[PDB]
Parts: C-alpha cells; structure tokens; sequence
C-alpha cells in the first residue's frame, strides 16, 4: 500500500527490535506468523493482509548478517 | 453500450479502495471505471502452479 | 481423449473492456475562460485598492 | 456475373474507400474561443498530468529480491543436475542423447563399462558458458536423470567454476532434490 | 563579526542540504509516478544515497582527455557553482531575515542569471573538437532567448510595485499575491524556469548529445559534482523567484489573531515562532514548485529546437509585449500609479 | 531514391583488358594520394613509403593474372577497400591486418629448413 | 558547393534499441545523406542452422528479435509443416494463435514506450512494462522461460497448458484495457507527441511497395494489407479482428495503428480463452513429434520415435518454400531449403527490419536529427533482426 | 454494494467436458488443387507471352516460380513490375544458394509480391563466383541492401549497383 | 565587514557550417534585452512621470513592436529544409 499506517501497525504488531532488524536488513517493515525456520536457521514467514499486493505476501529473514 | 465495453469496476479483477475512500476516488477520478492494476492475491495465481490437483487426472490427449 | 485439460467455462466468461474509455471529462472550456477572468478582476481591484491605500499612507509619512 | 480485366473482385476498393475530404476552418463545429482556451491554457496537458498524480496515489509494484523471490514455475529451466534413484544409484547410463540433441554442443560424456558390469559415465561435463537453457536435455532423457532447477543464484567470480563436472552435478542433485520432486510430480504428467 | 559566521553557516547547511535532498526527493517523487520506489536501500529509506553519489565521484579519476583543456573544464563548474549560489543571498526568509538585505535585490539576481549562461558557453569549448561547439550553441539560444521572457515578467509586476527590494515586493502580497491578478504569468513564468535550467520537457542538447560522441557535458570527478549541485540549486532558485513574485513568499495567514490570544508580548519566544510560520510557508512553496518540476518530468515528451526558439519569439514575445501595454493602461484608467515606496 | 555513398563506383564489368588496366591504375593513384590519410585516420607507427611499399606490394600480387573477370573482381574488391579505409569505417585492427612485419620480431624460432620444422613437428 | 559534415550517432547509442554504426552527414541540421552499417550484432545463424537438425534449429529463431519470440519461431514451424505436409491439431492452432497475440502485445509495447522514452517521454515505459511482466509469468508457465521460450515447434506446441491459466488471461485481459489508455492520455491527443510525429517518416504508397515494407509502416500509407487476414496460417480465420488503416504515412498514424492492435489483439485472446478446444497440442506422428513418456517408458516403438528424433531427427521431405507471417514487426518470413536430410541446405531469414533500415536513407532525407530519433522508433528496429 | 471484494470467483466455474475429442483426418494437399492449376495456367500464359526469356516453371503448395537466365532479369522484372494482370509491385527478398555440384553453382533468387491481387511468386537465375548478375535497384530501391547481403554473404556481383 | 560581503567573497574560494537562425537569435537578443532594461526606470518612475511618461513609453513599445513584426513576417528565425518533398505532377508525354 506504501502507506505509514502499514508501518505503524506493523511495528504495533512486530516489535521494536524486529522493527530496527527489518529496517536494517529488508529497508521495509512486515509482519506475519511464522511458517518454518530451515536447517541453515533462515525464518520464513507469511502475511494475510490486504495491503500487501501480489509476490510481497511471503518473505524471508536470514540469520548471517552478510545475507545471500 | 457495444460488445467492447465500456465496463464496471466490480467486474475487474484488481485490488481497489474499499468505503470513503472509493466515494473519493470516483470523485477523483477521470474515469472512475479505471483500475489499480494490482492483482487480487487471494485468486491470482492460487492454487500455486506446483501444487494444481488437475496433474494427478492428467492424461495424455 | 481429454481429462485434465484446461478448458474454458460453459457459460464463457464475462465480456472485457477492449474498446477506447477516455470519456470527454471537464466543464465546456469558455467557463474555465470565465473563471479566469473574474479571478483576474478580483486580483486587479483587490491590488490596485491596495496600490491607493499605499499610496495615501505614503502622504501621511 | 461480372467480367474481370486484369482485376478481381477482391482488389476491386472497398465501398467506401475514398476518405470524404479535410474539414477547413469552416466547417468546425467548435468555437475559435473554445478552442482558444484549450490552446493558452493547455487542457489535455494538465489532463495528462492528472492521469500521472492518480499513480502517485497507487500501490508500487517493487518487491525486495533478496528477501521476497519473484514466481517461479516447475517448467522453470535453471542449473542442471544429475539426479539420483532412491536406492542412491545414479540415473544416467550414458545414452548420449544429451550430447546429441543439445544446440550448443555444451554435453562431453564419456562412458564405459563399470565394475559391476553396468553402463555408467566416467565423465560427464556441462559448460555453462555454453548453454543456453533450452531444456531439451530434460527432454531427451529416457530416466529422468538430468534436470534443470528452478535455480538460478550461481554467478561467480571465475570463468572455470562455471566448467560443471559429473560431481558438481550430483551434488547438486543432491541438494535440490526436493525442490526437483515438486517440480516433477507437478510437471511429469504434461512431459 | 561572529553571528554573521553563524547566520551564514546555517544558511549554506540549510541549502546546500536542501539541494543534495532535493536529487533524493527527484527520485522518490518520480518513482512513485511511475508505480516503483526506491533509492530506499542505502540508508533509513534512502536517506544517504546522495552522500553516497558524491562520495563515490570524488574518489574517482580525474581524467582529462588529450585534445581538452584543463583549466576550462575545471573553472567553469567552479564558477557555476558559485554565480548559482550567490542568488541565494538575496532571498528572504522573513522580514528583512536576509543576509544580503540590498535594496536592488531584484537587479543582483536578474544580472546573475545572466551571468550563468557562460557555463554551457564554455563546456563546447572544453572540447576542441567541431560538433560540441555547435550543440553549446543550440543550449545558449535557448537559454538567452528565455531570459528575456523571465524578465519581461519581473518587470510587469514591478509596474505593480516602483521597487526593487524584495521584501518590499512580497510585503505589498499581504493584500493579494500577484499569482491571483496575472495568472497566465504563473504559468509562464514557470516554463520559462523550466527552460533556463534546461531540464525536460525541455533538455534537448543533454539528450541530443548522448546519442553523439561528444556535445554534452562529459565531466568526471568533482567537476561532476559541482554541476549537479548547481542545476538541483538554479532549481530551487529560479522557484523562489517564483515564490517571492507571485505567490506571497513567505507570506501566509494573517498570525494577528493567534499571537495575541498567546502569547501578550514580544518575547524572544514569539520572534522564533514568527520566523517559523513565515520560513514555513516560503518553504512549502518551494516543496510544491520543485514537486512541479518533477511533475512535469514524468509527463511530457521532448521539444526540438525548432519548436523551441519557435515557442519562444513567436507565441510567448508577443503575449507579452501586449501585456505591457494593458497593465500600464489598467493603472492609467483607475488613477493607481504605485509610488516610489 | 537510395543514393550512394562518398567514394562509391558503380559496378561495371569492362569487356576488355586495356580499359581495366587503365581502371587498376587510377585505384593505385588514389591509394597513393590518400595514404598520409590512411596515416592520420588510423593511429599509425610506422612511415608513409612503408605503405605505399605494402600497396605497390598487394598490387604485385595479381599482376600475373590473366583471366579478365577474375581482374574485374579483383578491382572491385580493391575499390571497396579504398572505400573502407579512406571513410573512417575501418578502425587500426582491421587496417594494421594487413601491416604484420611492422610489429615485433615474434621470438626467435623461426623454422625455414628441414630439421627445425621437424623438432617442432611442422614438417 | 554544399560539403558535408560526417558525424556518427554512434555505436555506443542509449536511445537505439541495439547497436548501430549510423553514419549521417549534414548540411547544418538537416540530414541530406545516411549510411547505416550494421554487421555489428551479426552472429552467422544462417551458417550454424545448415549444421543442426530441424529441431536443434529452433532456437535459432527465437534469439533473432529480443521481443517477439513465439511468432519467431511460429514462422519456421510454418514451413516446416509445410515442407512435411502436416497437419496442427485445432487446440495447437488456437493456442499458437493466443500466445501470438500475447507477443504482439508484448511487442508493441516495448516498441512504443521505447519511442517514447527516445521521444522524452520516461513514465509511459515504466507503466507498461509491468504489463510486460505479469505476462511473462504466463510465458513462464508455459514454456519455463522468460524470454527466450522454444514452445512453438514443427508439428504444433511442445506442451498443453498447465491448468489454470486461461482463468489468469482473462484477469489480466480484463484489466488491460485500462493501462492502455493510461498511455493513451499521455501520448494520443498531446500537442509535443503530435509536434514530433505529425509530418515526420512521411512514406508514400508506391515508395512503401517498392521499398518492401511491410506492417505499420505500410498501412499508414493507406493499404490494407494484414497477413492475417489475406493469408491466414493457424486459427486468424476461425477468429475476428480487424485491421486499421491510415492516410498520411506519418509516424503519428503507425503510433495509432500500434494501440489499435493493441486492442484488437486483446478482442483475439478473449475470444480465444472463451473457445480452446480440447485434443492434442502435437501432430499424433511420432516420426515428427516426440511422443508421451508414459509410452516411450512401456511401448517400444514410441521409444525408437524418441530415440531417432532426439539423436538424428526428422527427415523433411525434399523441396523449398518461402513462408510469411504478419509479425508485429511487418512481413517476416524464412526461405527453407531441403535436400531429404534432417539438416537444412539453406535457411534465409527475411527480417522486416532490414528493409525498414534500408529505406531510412529515402525516408530521412530533408529532416532533423530529433527527427531521425523518431523515425528510427516508428520502425523500432530491433538490431539482432537487423543482423540476422 | 458490489465489490471486488464480492468479486465471482471464476476458478470454480463449471468448465467444459469432453468425452471423445473427433479430429478428422486430411491431407493438407488437398486444399490447394484448384489454385494449382490456376498457377500452371497463368504460368502457360506468362511462357507463351515471353518465349525469349522463361526456359522453364515449377509449382509447388501455392508456390510458383519462373526460372530464367542472367540476361532475362530486368525485362521479366519489367513485365512483372507493371503489367495488369501482374503488378508485382514489392521486392520480399533477394537470396543466393550455393550448389557446388553445378557448373553455375549460385542459384539467385527474388520473391515478389502484388498486393493488389494478393500473390506471390518467384524468379530464379544462375550465376557464377566471377559472372555477374544485372540488378534491379533500377526498379525495386529496396534490393539495394538485399543485394549488398547477398555480395557479402555468397560472393555474386550484382552489375549497375551504386555502391556495393 | 557585512554578511553580504563576507559571503560574496567566501563562496568563490572555498569545417562546419550553420542556418543563421543559429545566429540571428543571439543577433536580435541584444535590442530586446536593450528594450526590456531601458524599461527599468519607467517602473521605477512611473508614479512621477504621471499619464505623460505613460504615453511616451507606450509610443517607445509599439515603435518596438513593428520591428517584432517585421521580424515575424519575414519568418528569420525558421529554418529552411533543402531537400524538399517532389509535389510537381507526373505528366507524360503521348
Ligand atoms: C512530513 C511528511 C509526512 C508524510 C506522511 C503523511 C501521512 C498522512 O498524513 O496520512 C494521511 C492519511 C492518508 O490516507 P491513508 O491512510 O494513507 O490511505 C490509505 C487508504 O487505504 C487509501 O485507500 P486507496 O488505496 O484506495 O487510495 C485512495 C486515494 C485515491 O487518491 C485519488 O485517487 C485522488 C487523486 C489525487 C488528487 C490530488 C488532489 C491534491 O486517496 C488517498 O489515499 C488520499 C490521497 C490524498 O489521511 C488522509 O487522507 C489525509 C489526506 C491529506
Ligand atoms: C483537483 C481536483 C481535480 C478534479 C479532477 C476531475 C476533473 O476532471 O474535474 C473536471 C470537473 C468536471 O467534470 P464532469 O464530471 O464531467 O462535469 C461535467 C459538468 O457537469 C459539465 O457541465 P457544463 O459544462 O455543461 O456546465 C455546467 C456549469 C453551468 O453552466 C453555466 O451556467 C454557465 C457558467 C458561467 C460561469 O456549471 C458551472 O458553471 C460551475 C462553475 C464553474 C466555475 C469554476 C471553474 C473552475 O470539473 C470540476 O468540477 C472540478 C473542479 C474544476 C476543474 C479541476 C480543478 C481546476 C482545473
Ligand atoms: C492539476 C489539476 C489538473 C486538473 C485536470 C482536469 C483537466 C480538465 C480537462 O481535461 O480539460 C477540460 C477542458 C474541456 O475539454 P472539452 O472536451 O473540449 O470540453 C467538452 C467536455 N464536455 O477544459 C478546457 O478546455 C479548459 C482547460 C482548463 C484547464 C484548467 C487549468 C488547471
Ligand atoms: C504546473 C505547471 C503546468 C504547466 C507545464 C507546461 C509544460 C510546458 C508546456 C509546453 C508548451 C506546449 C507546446 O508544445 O507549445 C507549442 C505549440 C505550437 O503550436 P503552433 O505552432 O502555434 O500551431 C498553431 C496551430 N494550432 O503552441 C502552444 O501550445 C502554446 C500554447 C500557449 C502556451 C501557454 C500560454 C500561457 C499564457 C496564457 C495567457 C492567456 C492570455 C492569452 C489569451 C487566452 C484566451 C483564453
Ligand atoms: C550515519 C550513521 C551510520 O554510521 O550509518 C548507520 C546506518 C547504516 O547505513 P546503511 O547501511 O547504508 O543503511 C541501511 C540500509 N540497509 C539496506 C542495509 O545509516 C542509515 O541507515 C541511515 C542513518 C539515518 C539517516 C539520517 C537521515 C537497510
Ligand atoms: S538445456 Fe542447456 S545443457 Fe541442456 S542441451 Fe540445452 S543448452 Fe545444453
Ligand atoms: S540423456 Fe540422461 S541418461 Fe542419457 S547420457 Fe544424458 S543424462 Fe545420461
């Protein structure tokens, strides 16, 4: 939506840590549950929310700081 | 009208505003039939191409 | 024969918009010309009363 | 009923063909002021302009690569593999129908007779640089050893890790095989 | 001496950061026009993407090509850069809340615009070579042939106004903005701003020169640098001159009413909060106007040269020069000559 | 009409010899005159003699060739070369082709009796 | 004495959709003699196909024009089944048919918003090439490439459609007609678009003919020619559309022709989606066209079939034939050769574009050079085309 | 009251069932019998009508072509440029073939087109690495480049071209 | 030292041919300009030069303007295509 009530609901939702890790990592905030962590320890999530269109539904949070 | 248009918004499948918001877009708008353009998530691309129940049925025609 | 193919709905589908929708839109233009003017004759007695008043206040100094 | 010279009754002109003529000044169903206005206060350019602001207001179509994938499909043809049997014994027999259909002549096999006195490679090489992803090689295969993932984040550095070898391969068989069971069960019953 | 040290310093942070936000407001603005985002990765939402422009163009190569001058090429950004910041000083952010305070004020930024045209004369003449020098031509006459019509326009409102200050000019807006009386001059005005900085719909040599080897500005390093934080501050310039013409300047609601009921006494309290609401409106104008530019970006197509100086001495000279002879006809049958202050 | 370029000659095949001799000549003239061009266009390290040494040198080639449409083939393709180089459509690669003995000697070996060509399996 | 003055705009172009060495020379501004070089791009396909088989082939032709692929390859499917007096099953027609007028979309596309960003105009490109990509996503599925594809071959498609994607077309076309004209609101009625596409590339009828163009550039001029429709291959005739025309030969009448198949192919993939009949995709000969797996794993003459056309292929009967096709483009076209091998003897690609280039000269003489620019994009050469 | 939240989810729709799909089988040959023999004739006509010039004609799939020799070139082009009954007004394509088995082993071939009568045709002359062909830039300006490739791509000299 | 002059001093130290419209434009900036500077102490007189220096400046305009329309209906600025589209007819001989 690009709106800054997304955000701030967002960051209601999702912590303030969360909140600064999302920033320094994704440049966006996103809340969802959780799905499944794999066996390199990257977190998997996905959201329901109207605002977020098609392909952002799902995303990822990696554990090394140098992601690839 | 004619076999070619014009058509609703109702009828189009895109993600559109929802209460005061469409009062003010059709206001707003040059066309107010116009859309977004931005997929509707719940029926695009759902069921996910590597999970369609109709490759089990499949048979070679 | 044929099982799991994709096929279209018995009814079809509904109709798409593929013909021109730019509707014509805006007043007739000699009111937007009408408009323009009488802002301009507000602006040019709103100033020139204020080009007077400058002027009488520049007689008391 | 007609007689033809030279000529049909298809290239003979459509009914109306001759355009009518160019309106002049006159003849204009529209006032010089009118179209005065339109010309000093440019209408169809601040129009234009307002189609443009309407996107200002709209949801971005942006997606974050790295964090949030754009879709993929089990037809997706990506980094090849060599696949394995459940029983942990390779697909591949050496039919060299791979190195023979392939456009690019990317395939260098080279074969023969294993200890067990089967059919099975000694060599089998993909130059990268080569190919161009095709997927007739996933095509030909009558075991459905060689493959192509729906990877594609493998860019390097160096010209020469690109030179994929038979253990390079079914590594990375080994490792997508997951992913390469989802693909299959929803793509063989169409190949 | 020392607060006049203070006042300046804040007023080049104040701007020039302005200026290196304003290159990240172009292109968020003009993403979100076309459905993308972004600079949003290279700070908190893109917040230190034109620091790291600069700073990745002044640890690049000086490089300066065999057949070239040295000294042109080097100079003349130089000196762009400085003609297009001292316009600045002459700019009010509040009443008499300017460093230059001159009382020709509307003269020292017209002969200043007419002092930054010798940066486009001379980058044709930092390449020896035959093409470049007729392509600087074609981005001179536009350029000329444009200030005549911006001026044009500070001289019939100056019929409004006998006085060159510019204070004096936006504290004769307080009964209306000259924006209201001569409304087509807004418009016109504003292309004409559009053309001098040479920005699209009307940046045909930078174009027509990417295509060709050469007849464009082909710098590197800072001189890069300079030339891009002296277009992205002609910008906000030739806005304010937008501004303080005709659109009030710093000028706003009457604050007569509000301050009274709070406050009871000129404090050094009510002086900041005037110099806020006052700055505050000046600046939003700026916002809108430089959102303008960016607006009009996004839409419309390029002109040719032809259509140009066409555009110019055909369709805008003669408008104008009507307009003088109506405005001075519009006092004369009233008996509302301004006076000399 | 699509109309031709600069140096351009229409393709015309003389049914004699004593007129495609006359033709070779003015194409070995030209090459001449133009050949300080051929040194300033292309970025050159070597003397203007040199090339005309190498032009007199190309035009020895087929002095010995008597069939007269191998010779009106041979000037046409002459005359699109001098088409090639004096417009600057060639860059220095295409042209320094046909200049290899102005580059450095290419090592030492240089095999032109029996025996080396043999320890170098080239015989 | 005019003397001219040689510039290059250059190999090394931003606005050229490609490579190209054009070599103007000018008396001021205006352009009074052009010699386009090309040979740039040229990679020599027309050498390398005689060395591989009918179907290693294939792909040749889909790297010959960055955009408009599946049509590419639906020209040399053509002579191919012509040259083996085959015949497509009915729903590969009709799927041949939708996915070229989903490349003619996706043609148009990049060819006028690519004008466009020549032009000046930069949004116009950026909000169509989200449409481009949503459908690619159908491209993907399809084929599993995004591009570059292979689906069409001799004696059909290569694979049916996965399920669920007519439904995915029809939401896609019924918002399409809206984002088309969000660009025509920009562009249409605009005063700057008219300024630089009224009177410009003005080519005659006779000019055109005898110059060979073909496509836009041609119905501009006042002809009605549509391939489609006087020739019609694969389901066009089982199909209606309509053709537009236009008088004065300009660019703004070939930018108008653009939209207008825009919309008329739109009709064509509704209409289409509302009719796919059912059957195979594939001729049912498995001498040309690879069979099922479930058969080539348990039947051992479908096995053989595999084997002999994935190893030595098909053997097209001895002949030649010159074949065409109304490409987004213009009239492109393939001149086989057999000689009774599974190898080609010859294989020229006739490629609209080239024409197009060579008439630049005619077409350019007395004009500017923003004007060159525009001209350059109403044909919107696509130089691996142009280079064959 | 509708919305694209209240919006008929399509993907449940009821859709078509086949049972036996019935494709007939047919020659694709058939089609074309009658515009066969109408090509012969007008090939009959085209014989008689230029007896100096056409050695032969084949046909093949509404396909026609007209074999001839390097000197016929330009008047056969003439007659099939501006005669009524052929206005073969556009030049498709020039191409060269190489048939080393012969002793004239380029083989030059021009398609043509007529959009007023809505047919193509063919032309085919020989030629050799050092015999020439006349060209038709005369005529059709846009072989001027089809000419240029051929040159290039076989070797064959195209005589009276502006700059080849 | 004032801050203007603190400012004004710290900024700066820390072969071919042509259409002569190409030329004509910069030629004819000039009077223009000329006019549109000597018009500078009118606006700045114009109280004290009351309905008579109004009438002087005006004849000063339209004087101006006539040079403008000579300009306009020689058409100096346009340029000049040479290559010019054929609209002769086509006329045989019988
Ligand atoms: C200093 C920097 C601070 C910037 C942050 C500002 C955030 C803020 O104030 O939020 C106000 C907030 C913005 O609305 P929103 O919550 O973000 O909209 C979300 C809806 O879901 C929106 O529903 P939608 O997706 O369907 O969009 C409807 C849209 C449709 O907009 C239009 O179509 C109108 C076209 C533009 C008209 C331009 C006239 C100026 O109208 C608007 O959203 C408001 C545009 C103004 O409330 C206001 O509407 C105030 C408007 C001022
Ligand atoms: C920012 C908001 C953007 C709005 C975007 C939507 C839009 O396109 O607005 C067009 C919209 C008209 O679009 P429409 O829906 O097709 O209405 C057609 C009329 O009913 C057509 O009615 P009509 O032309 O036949 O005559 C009706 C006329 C009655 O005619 C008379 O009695 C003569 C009036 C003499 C004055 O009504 C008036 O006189 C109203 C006074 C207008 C004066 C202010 C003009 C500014 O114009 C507006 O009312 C919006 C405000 C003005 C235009 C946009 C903002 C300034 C530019
Ligand atoms: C930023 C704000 C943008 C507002 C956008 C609305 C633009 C209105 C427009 O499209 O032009 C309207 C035009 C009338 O157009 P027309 O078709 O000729 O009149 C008959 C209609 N029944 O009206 C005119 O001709 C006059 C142009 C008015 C421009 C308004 C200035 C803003
Ligand atoms: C917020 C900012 C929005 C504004 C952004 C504008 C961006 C730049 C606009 C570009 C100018 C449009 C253009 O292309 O101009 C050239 C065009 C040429 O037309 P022309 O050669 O004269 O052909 C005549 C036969 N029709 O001729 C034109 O179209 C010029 C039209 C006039 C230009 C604007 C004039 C504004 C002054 C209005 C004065 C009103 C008084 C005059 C009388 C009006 C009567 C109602
Ligand atoms: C300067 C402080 C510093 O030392 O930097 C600290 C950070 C790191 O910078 P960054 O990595 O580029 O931004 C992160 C971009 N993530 C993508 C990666 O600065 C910033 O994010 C922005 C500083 C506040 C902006 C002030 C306006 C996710
Ligand atoms: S898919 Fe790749 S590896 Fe396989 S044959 Fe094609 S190019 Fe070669
Ligand atoms: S086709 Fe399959 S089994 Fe045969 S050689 Fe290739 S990978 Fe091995």
């Amino acid at each position: 939506s690009s709106s800054l009530y997304r955000v701030l609901r967002n960051a209601w939702e999702v912590g303030p840590r969360s909140y600064w890790k999302q920033l320094n990592s994704i440049g966006d905030t996103k809340s969802g549950r959780l799905v499944g962590t794999d066996i390199y320890g990257n977190k998997f999530y996905e959201t329901d929310h109207q605002d977020e269109i098609h392909l952002r539904t799902r995303y990822v949070e990696y554990k090394e700081k140098d992601y690839d | 009208m004619l076999p070619g248009g014009p058509v609703p918004v109702f009828k189009k499948y895109t993600v559109g505003s929802k209460g005061i918001w469409e009062k003010l877009r059709v206001l707003l708008a040059i066309a107010p039939n116009r859309s977004t353009g931005n997929p509707i998530v719940p029926l695009y691309r759902v069921p996910t191409p590597g999970s369609r129940p109709e490759a089990n049925v499949y048979q070679d025609p | 024969p044929s099982v799991g193919q994709d096929l279209p709905p018995v009814g079809g589908y509904e109709p798409v918009q593929w013909r021109r929708n730019l509707p014509a839109r805006g007043f007739r233009p000699l009111v937007y010309l009408a408009a323009l003017c009488g802002i301009c004759g507000y602006g040019f007695y709103r100033a020139l009363g204020g080009i007077q008043e400058r002027r009488e206040l520049k007689r008391e100094k | 009923i007609n007689i033809y010279a030279g000529g049909s009754a298809a290239a003979a002109p459509p009914a109306g063909f001759r355009i009518h003529r160019p309106a002049t000044w006159e003849e204009s169903e529209e006032g010089a002021l009118s179209k005065a206005t339109k010309y000093f206060l440019l209408a169809e350019m601040f129009r234009g302009l307002y189609v443009v602001l309407e996107q200002f207001f709209r949801a971005p179509y942006t997606i974050y690569y790295p964090f949030e994938k754009g879709p993929v499909s089990p037809r997706f043809r990506g980094e090849h593999a060599l696949r394995r049997y459940p029983s942990g014994e390779e697909r591949c027999i050496a039919c060299k129908l791979c190195e023979a259909i392939c456009p690019a002549l990317a395939i260098t096999i080279d074969a023969e007779e294993r200890i067990d006195g089967s059919r099975r490679t000694t060599k089998y090489d993909i130059d990268m640089t080569k190919c161009i992803y095709c997927g007739y090689c996933q095509e030909s295969c009558p075991v459905d050893a060689i493959v192509e993932t729906p990877n594609v984040e493998y860019a390097t550095e160096t010209r020469e890790e690109l030179l994929y070898n038979k253990e390079k391969l079914l590594a990375n068989g080994d490792k997508w095989e997951l992913e390469l069971q989802y693909a299959l069960d929803a793509d063989a019953p169409y190949r | 001496m020392i607060i006049n040290i203070v006042e300046i310093l804040i007023f080049l942070v104040c701007v020039l950061f302005s200026v290196a936000y304003l290159t990240v407001a172009e292109r968020k603005t003009l993403a979100y026009m076309q459905r993308r985002l972004g600079p949003n990765f290279v700070g908190y939402y893109g917040l230190l993407q034109a620091f790291a422009d600069a700073v990745k163009l002044l640890l690049k190569e000086i490089v300066l090509p065999k057949e070239s001058n040295y000294i042109i090429l080097v100079i003349s950004p130089l000196i762009t850069l400085i003609t297009a910041l001292i316009g600045w000083v002459v700019i009010p952010l509040g009443p008499g809340i300017t460093l230059g305070e001159l009382n020709l004020g509307i003269l020292f930024s017209l002969a200043i615009g007419s002092l930054g045209v010798f940066g486009s004369l001379l980058s044709g003449w930092s390449s020896n070579s035959k093409y470049s020098l007729l392509g600087s031509i074609r981005s001179t006459a536009q350029l000329i042939s444009y200030e005549l019509i911006l001026t044009s326009i500070f001289i019939i409102i100056i019929m409004f106004v006998s006085s060159l200050n510019i204070t004096t000019i936006i504290e004769t807006q307080r009964v209306v903005w000259y924006c209201i009386p001569l409304l087509p001059l807004l418009l016109i005005f504003f292309i004409a701003s559009v053309a001098e900085t040479a920005r699209p719909p009307f940046d045909l040599t930078e174009s027509e020169s990417e295509l060709v080897a050469g007849y464009f500005t082909e710098y590197s390093g800072s001189p890069f640098v300079f030339f891009f934080l002296a277009e992205y501050s002609n910008i906000i310039l030739i806005s304010a001159f937008n501004g303080y013409l005709l659109l009030g300047g710093y000028l706003s609601f009457n604050y007569s009413y509000l301050f009274n009921i709070l406050f009871n006494d000129y404090s050094y309290v009510s002086f900041l909060f005037e110099g806020l609401i006052n700055s505050s409106a000046y600046a939003i104008k700026l916002v809108f106007l430089m959102f303008s530019f960016i607006w009009v970006r996004a839409a419309f197509p390029r002109f040719t040269y032809d259509n140009l100086i066409n555009f110019c001495w055909i369709i805008l000279l003669p408008l104008l020069f009507g307009i003088f002879l109506i405005i001075p006809s519009t006092l004369y049958i009233f008996d509302s000559f301004p006076t000399l202050i | 009409a699509i109309i031709a370029t600069a140096f351009a000659e229409t393709v015309k095949f003389s049914g004699s010899k004593q007129e495609l001799q006359k033709r070779t000549l003015a194409l070995y003239r030209q090459f001449l005159r133009g050949a300080p061009t051929f040194a300033d266009l292309y970025e050159v390290q070597f003397s203007i003699p040199t090339i005309r040494t190498k032009i007199r040198q190309e035009f020895e080639r087929h002095r010995f060739v008597d069939d007269l449409s191998i010779q009106n083939v041979l000037y046409a393709k002459g005359h699109m070369e001098y088409q090639e180089c004096i417009n600057f459509w060639k860059q220095q690669a295409q042209f320094l082709k046909y200049f290899p003995e102005e580059d450095d000697i290419q090592g030492r070996h240089q095999p032109s009796n029996f025996v080396d060509k043999f320890l170098k399996n080239r015989a | 004495r005019i003397r001219a003055f040689t510039i290059n705009f250059g190999p090394q172009h931003p606005a050229a959709h490609g490579v190209l060495r054009l070599i103007l020379e000018l008396s001021g501004e205006e352009i009074i003699r052009s010699d386009p070089h090309v040979g740039l791009l040229h990679m020599g396909t027309e050498k390398l196909i005689e060395y591989k088989t009918y179907m290693q082939a294939l792909p040749y032709f889909d790297r010959l024009d960055y955009v408009s692929m599946m049509t590419n390859e639906q020209v040399f499917s053509l002579a191919v089944e012509k040259l083996l007096n085959v015949e497509v099953p009915l729903r590969g027609k009709y799927i041949r048919t939708m996915f070229g007028e989903i490349t003619r979309v996706l043609n148009h596309l990049m060819s006028v918003c690519s004008h466009a960003m020549d032009v000046g105009a930069l949004t116009p490109f950026l909000w169509g090439f989200e449409e481009r990509e949503k459908l690619m996503e159908f491209y993907e599925r399809v084929s599993g490439a995004r591009l570059h594809a292979a689906y069409v071959r001799p004696g059909g498609v290569s694979q049916d459609l996965p399920a669920g994607l007519l439904d995915d077309i029809y939401m896609w076309a019924t918002q399409f007609g809206d984002r088309l004209d969000e660009i025509e609101e920009l562009l249409t009625d605009n005063r700057i678009w008219k300024l630089r596409t009224v009177n410009i590339g003005t080519v005659t009828a006779q000019d055109a003919l005898n110059l060979g163009l073909s496509g836009p550039m041609l119905r501009g001029s006042g002809i009605p020619f549509d391939i489609r429709k006087n020739a019609p291959y694969d389901a066009y005739d089982k199909v209606d559309f309509d053709v537009p025309v236009g008088m004065n030969g300009d660019c703004y009448d070939r930018y108008l022709i653009r939209m207008a198949e825009f919309r008329q192919s739109l009709r064509i993939i509704e209409q289409c989606c509302n009719d796919m009949p059912a059957g195979a995709v594939k001729v049912e000969d498995f001498k040309i066209n690879s069979p099922p797996r479930n058969l080539m794993k348990e039947d051992m003459e479908a096995l053989i079939h595999h084997f002999l056309l994935y190893t030595k292929g098909y053997s097209v009967p001895p002949g030649e034939t010159y074949t065409a096709i109304e490409a987004p483009k213009g009239e492109m076209g393939v001149y086989v050769v057999s000689d009774g091998s599974e190898r080609p003897y010859k294989c020229k690609i006739r490629a609209p574009g080239f024409a197009h280039l060579g008439a630049f000269d005619h077409i350019a003489r007395g004009h500017f050079l923003p004007d060159a620019v525009a001209i350059i994009g109403t044909m919107d050469l696509v130089f691996g085309e142009v280079d064959r | 009251a509708p919305s694209w939240e209240n919006i008929k989810d399509i993907r449940l729709d009821p859709k078509v069932h086949v049972d036996e799909v019935y494709e007939p089988i047919v020659n694709p040959a058939d089609r074309y019998l009658q515009h066969v023999s109408d090509l012969h004739q007008y090939a009959k006509y085209i014989m008689a009508a230029l007896p100096k010039y056409i050695q032969g004609f084949s046909v093949w799939k509404d396909e026609l072509t007209l074999h001839v020799a390097p000197s016929a070139v330009i008047p056969v082009t003439t007659f099939l440029r501006d005669n009524t009954s052929t206005q073969y007004k556009s030049i498709i394509d020039i191409t060269a073939v190489d048939y080393p088995s012969r002793e004239n082993r380029f083989e030059v071939v021009y398609n043509f087109l007529s959009v007023r009568h809505n047919s193509r045709i063919r032309l085919k002359t020989y030629a050799t690495e050092v015999t020439p062909v006349p060209s038709i830039t005369c005529l059709y300006e846009g072989a001027n480049w089809f000419e240029r490739e051929a040159y290039d791509m076989y070797g064959v000299f195209f005589e009276g071209h502006p700059d080849l | 030292m004032n801050t203007f002059i603190i400012f004004i001093i710290l900024i700066p130290i820390v072969r071919l041919a042509f259409n002569a419209a190409f030329i004509l434009v910069a030629i004819l900036f000039l009077p223009f300009d000329l006019e549109i500077s000597t018009l500078l102490p009118y606006v700045m007189s114009i109280y004290l030069v009351s309905n008579y220096g109004f009438t002087i400046v005006l004849l000063f305009l339209l004087i101006l303007i006539i040079g403008f329309v000579y300009e306009i209906n020689t058409n100096a600025l346009k340029i000049n295509k040479h290559n010019k589209p054929n609209t002769d007819s086509l006329i045989y001989k019988l």
